[PDB]
């Protein structure tokens, strides 16, 4: 069974070098288009692969409903 | 003697409030740039390379 199958291969040379350029690039911009709704002021954006975390540090104190509306 | 008329009385308070107990969750303070951080004097803090 051949199977097409144009995404990423993991299992080049490049698979983690390019996991990481790739999803840091992606947050880089994901992190931008919520900055239409709450303004804040990023801090680090560590990527490893897909497993990522990114701090974002805020004006006021943050509450029960901006973790709410940022996770959604 | 529970004298009726001479014991009541007019209770005179306010119509509405609200209370509020903490008030520093109103402000949103922000911080400059801290390379452009200024003492009680008007140069920077770490100025020296």
């Amino acid at each position: 069974k051949k199977i097409q199958y144009g995404a990423v291969a993991s299992g080049e040379k490049q698979t983690k070098a390019a996991n990481s350029i790739a999803n840091l690039a992606l947050i880089k911009t994901v992190l931008s288009r919520i900055s239409n709704k709450y303004s804040f002021a990023t801090k680090i954006i560590r990527v490893d692969g897909d497993d990522n975390y990114a701090v974002l540090q805020f004006n006021t104190e943050v509450t029960k409903q901006m973790v709410q509306d940022v996770s959604n | 003697q529970f004298d009726f008329r001479a014991s009541m009385h007019m209770l005179t308070s306010n119509l509405t409030f609200t209370v509020y107990s903490d008030l520093l969750a109103f402000v949103s303070a922000d911080t400059v740039e801290p390379i452009n951080a200024v003492a009680f004097d008007n140069m920077r803090i770490m100025n020296e390379l």
